[PDB]
Parts: structure tokens; C-alpha cells; sequence
């Protein structure tokens, strides 16, 4: 499942990209496993959950770069994905 | 040119299973998710479910869970809808829509032509075409038309002169007769000098029962 | 069960601005897209959430409104608002909103068609009366054979507003057998409309 394989992959190199643009290590970890443009919504959601959860004008900048993360890793961005959960 | 082509109208008995196809071309298949939307003859749009050709994941509506199955074939770039246990309320035109969006944005940009599946236990009956001859002359313009009567089920297409005559055409909605058979009339207004023009043809088409009739109208 | 509520119908004067509400709980947080569906055709998107046109979307607060600047005759049809729910991974469509463009009164162009001789060979005979371009939609058709009013043997259907003329058309068919049609050879159809001072009747004797 998407939530089963999201634990195996170490997304920490991808979380390191915050403020770097505001390397290939993130895409190297992103390929595994069975991420044929699937479960990328869970992976992208996990990055938002780990760093700067919820909505500061800098998480918004981080949101734009996260959406472009699949493009630089030779992947298509998720079609159905909700990065922000207000919870109220 | 994103093109979505669907199957023709289908007539299935109540409690049976219907399969609707949606051919896709002009865009990269398995790159955009596709959705199915049904519309009752007089009601609004109703969303059925979702399919992702790249992954095979299917997202269905809560109402349709357990009765709908969606399959995708990347060899011919097609998306199929399969509704099991047909009830009389299921008679509707079924649309396939291509979805263009990323993350929160999700909308349909290339709707399909639609497939009018009719769930009924009755037998399909072909139409009969009777010309409506015009008169010579108030008497503004010169109206004429065709009359298709005693046909079932609903889907019937009427065109004039193989699409050459599209101005002033009025294909009235079908009305239910006492016998239980649909019947509609299509009319067109043309200039009184009908001698100069060549001919006017009914060009009716009833896909069920394979009834294709081309009838001319003359005084 | 995310419900999107839309007005059942709307009438807008030509040349004015139209506003079609779409109300859900906290719809501003969601993405709202509007589709326009002409009768007998697949719906077409008019505005989407990422050249200027008359159609635009605001999406402020609990309700999202679609604005059509300078309403013209071609803007008639059904408009649908749709969003993608995240809490249930569901695509939901709003109710149909039939938009009708207001028009001046137009007198019907009455036409009467005798039964075809090909149909006369069969057992049934059909007499059709056509009203070409009239506004408003409200119109009553009375079928008279010889001089007695016929009831229960005629049914009528009315088309939607024309894209160009913003007008309606009505056709009333008179179904009779071949022993009724041969008798009472004076066939007349009389109609009354708000654009006509007196009822207009047309007839054929054959």
C-alpha cells in the first residue's frame, strides 16, 4: 500500500530541500518503491506533514516547490492531492 | 485535438449488466485520469466514478459502490464503465470526461459524446417516417418537416440534407404516445422559392433496430 | 455527502450581468469550476481554476458565484458548478440552473400540415401544426375538426430557447385513424398567444 511503503523510503533528503531554493539524492530515494507516479501524493503529503505542518507565507513558498518536485525527478505531479488540511 | 468517442445507445433488460466504452485520442493516455458522469433525461449531472489508466486505481461514488466496475486498456487507449444490476432508474445518457488538473485543481476539459443506455424489458421498435409537405404562398417563409412515429427507445437523430441545412431546423423533443412508443417531428423553415433548391431529406437514424431512413419532402 | 446547492432556474435580461450562486459549506477553500451544457450536447467548461471572456468566477465565502458579463442570446442553457471534495475523494456536481434570456413578445408563425398520402395507406393519419418562433413559452393549442373541439388525441412538445432568436417552438400532432380522418374532412387548428390580439386559425379541406 501507499502508506506501507512510505515508511520504508527515507524522505529526509527531500525534506532537506527546504530553503535550498528559497540534489539527486531525493529522486534516488523517491523511485522506490512502486512509485510509478503513484503513492507520490502520500510522499508529497508526508513532506508537508514533517516540515511546517498546516498553514506563515513561507510554507506557501514550500508548497510551490513541492509541486515541482516530481518534475525535476522525471515524474508527473499527482492529479488528486490535498497538501493542506485546515482541520477546522 | 483531444477526442473522446463513446459506444452507441444500448438497450438492456432490468437487472442486467451494461458496458459503456470511451475511446480516447489526441492526448497522451495514462497521463490524465478519466471520470464517468451520467445525466438522467430531465435531471442534472451525476458523477459515477473515477479511473487512472497509469495505475489502474478506481475511485467510485458512495452511491455506486458495489455496482460499477471501471477498466482501462492502454493498448487501445480506452476506458470502460460497467454497471451491474440495472434498475429502471438507471436509464440515462452516460458521459466520459477527461480530467485535467494537478493537486487541488480537478476539472473536465474534454467531455465525451455520451451513451444513452435504456434499461427496459420491452422490445425495440423501429420508426416510421411520413413527410410533411409544404404549402405555397401571412404565410411567412415556407416551413416543412418530417414525422417519425412509433419508435422505441428514445435515441433518434434527425439531420437535414446530411447536415447542409442547419438554419431554421427544429427537432422537437420526443413525446410519449398512448401506445407507449415515442414519436417526434423535425421541421425546418426555408425560403418560399423551393424550386431553386435541389431537395430536402429527412435523414433519420435510429441506432437501435438499425433503422436508417432518408425521405424527401415534396408538395 | 458533500452537497452543492444551485438555484433551479434564472431569468436574465439581455445585455445585463448574471450571477449564478453555488453554495456549499466552506466552498471558498475548495476549487470551483463552472460548466455550461446546451440541450442535447455534452457540457462545456466556461471557467476553471487555473484571454478574458464574459464568464468569470469569484469564489468568496460560503457561496461561489459565476458572472456572465453582457448577457446575450447565446448564453442560454444549463450551468453546473463542480468541485472535488478532499474529505471523501468525491467529485460532486451542483443542481441544474436553467438560464433563460428575456425577449420581447413574438407572434407564432402558425403552419398546418395535412397527413401524407404515404401515411394514408396505413391505418393512422397524423395532422401536425407548427408554431415557429414565439415568445413567451406559454401558448395553448386547440384542435377543431369540422367545428367540434378535439380533446385527448393531441400531444405537444416545445423546444428550448433558440441560441440566436431566444424564441420557442411548439408542434401539436393530431393522431387519428383512417375512419376518423376520412370523415370530418374540414381540419382546422386554432392557437392563442400573448403576441396575438386574436386567435389565428389555419385549415385545409382535403
Amino acid at each position: 500500500s501507499c502508506e506501507r511503503q512510505v515508511d520504508r523510503v527515507n524522505l529526509k533528503p527531500c525534506e532537506q530541500h527546504i530553503m535550498q531554493r528559497i540534489q539527486q539524492r531525493c529522486c534516488d530515494e523517491l523511485n522506490e518503491m512502486e512509485n510509478t507516479q503513484g503513492c507520490m501524493c502520500e510522499a508529497l503529503q508526508q513532506i508537508m506533514e514533517n516540515q511546517c505542518d498546516r498553514l506563515r507565507q513561507m510554507v506557501q513558498q514550500f508548497k510551490r516547490e513541492l509541486m515541482s518536485l516530481p518534475q525535476q525527478c522525471n515524474f508527473r505531479a499527482p492529479q488528486r492531492c490535498d497538501l493542506d488540511v485546515s482541520g477546522g | 485535438q483531444v477526442q473522446l468517442v463513446q459506444s452507441g445507445p444500448d438497450v438492456r433488460k432490468p437487472g442486467a449488466t451494461v458496458k459503456v466504452s470511451c475511446q480516447t485520442s489526441g492526448y497522451r493516455f495514462t497521463d490524465y485520469e478519466m471520470n464517468w458522469v451520467r445525466q438522467a433525461p430531465g435531471q442534472g449531472l451525476e458523477w459515477i466514478g473515477l479511473i487512472n489508466p497509469h495505475s489502474g486505481d478506481t475511485a467510485y461514488a458512495q452511491k455506486f459502490q458495489g455496482r460499477v466496475t471501471m477498466t482501462s486498456d492502454t493498448s487501445d487507449s480506452t476506458v470502460y464503465l460497467e454497471l451491474s444490476g440495472l434498475t429502471p432508474d438507471d436509464t440515462a445518457v452516460y458521459y466520459c470526461a477527461r480530467s485535467q488538473g494537478t493537486f487541488e485543481v480537478y476539472y473536465f476539459v474534454s467531455w465525451g459524446q455520451g451513451s444513452l443506455v435504456t434499461v427496459s424489458s420491452a422490445s425495440t421498435k423501429g420508426p416510421s417516417v411520413f413527410p410533411l409537405a409544404p404549402s405555397s404562398k401571412s404565410g411567412g417563409t415556407a416551413a416543412l418537416g418530417c414525422l417519425v412515429k412509433d419508435y422505441f427507445p428514445e435515441p433518434v437523430t434527425v439531420s437535414w440534407n446530411s447536415g447542409a441545412l442547419t438554419s431554421g431546423v427544429h427537432t422537437f423533443p420526443a413525446v410519449l404516445q398512448s401506445s407507449g412508443l415515442y414519436s417526434l417531428s423535425s421541421v425546418v423553415t426555408v425560403p418560399s422559392s423551393s424550386l431553386g433548391t435541389q431537395t430536402y431529406i429527412c435523414n433519420v437514424n435510429h441506432k437501435p433496430s438499425n433503422t436508417k431512413v432518408d425521405k424527401k419532402v415534396e408538395p | 455527502s458533500y452537497v452543492l446547492t444551485q438555484p433551479p432556474s434564472m431569468s436574465v435580461a439581455p445585455g445585463t450581468t448574471a450571477s449564478i450562486p453555488c453554495g456549499a459549506n466552506n466552498i471558498a477553500k475548495k476549487r470551483v469550476h463552472w460548466y455550461r451544457q446546451k440541450p442535447g450536447q455534452a457540457p462545456v467548461v466556461v471557467v476553471s481554476d487555473d484571454i478574458p471572456d464574459r464568464f468569470s468566477g469569484s469564489k468568496s465565502g460560503d457561496t461561489a458565484t459565476l458572472t456572465i458579463s453582457r448577457v446575450e442570446a447565446g448564453d442560454e442553457g444549463d450551468y453546473y458548478c463542480q468541485v472535488w471534495d478532499s474529505k471523501t475523494d468525491h467529485v460532486v456536481f451542483g443542481g441544474g440552473t436553467k438560464v433563460t434570456v428575456l425577449r420581447t413578445v413574438a407572434a407564432p408563425s402558425v403552419f398546418i400540415f395535412p397527413p401524407s398520402d404515404e401515411q394514408l395507406k396505413s391505418g393512422t393519419a397524423s395532422v401536425v401544426c407548427l408554431l415557429n418562433n414565439f415568445y413567451p413559452r406559454e401558448a395553448k393549442v386547440q384542435w377543431k375538426v369540422d367545428n367540434a373541439l378535439q380533446s385527448g388525441n393531441s400531444q405537444e412538445s416545445v423546444t428550448e430557447q433558440d441560441s440566436k432568436d431566444s424564441t420557442y417552438s411548439l408542434s401539436s400532432t393530431l393522431t387519428l385513424s383512417k375512419a376518423d380522418y376520412e370523415k370530418h374532412k374540414v381540419y382546422a387548428c386554432e392557437v392563442t398567444h400573448q403576441g396575438l390580439s386574436s386567435p389565428v386559425t389555419k385549415s385545409f379541406n382535403r
